[PDB]
């Protein structure tokens, strides 16, 4: 049932929300985000790895905002060492 | 904060790219 791809669109596209309305005062930080999503292996955009780490970074980001850079770095770092270059 | 230091982290790399 579950199409992974379009889930982790869902998932990215949720927590690129709370970015954009958490980020307004460093606008350099979204596209930067949208950058590394860009660069990976689409195939791994279309995981259910990716989904796992979605989900989990996903849920900081909604029960701890506090530490939202903290969870920017670790998506940009996981689609970094996913790049199809 | 974990925060802070992350914060700078990525804005660093981000004015280095």
């Amino acid at each position: 049932k579950k199409c992974y791809k379009l889930e982790n669109e869902k998932l990215f596209e949720e927590f690129l929300e709370l970015c954009k309305m958490q980020t307004a005062d460093h606008p350099e930080v979204v596209p930067f985000l949208y950058n590394r999503q860009q660069r990976a292996h689409s195939l791994f955009l279309a995981s259910a790895e990716f989904c796992n780490i979605l989900s989990r970074v996903l849920s900081r980001a909604r029960s701890r905002p506090a530490k939202l850079y903290v969870y920017i770095n670790e998506l940009c770092t996981v689609l970094k060492a996913h790049s199809a270059k | 904060s974990e925060n802070r230091i992350a914060k700078k982290m990525l804005l660093e790399e981000i004015k280095a790219n």
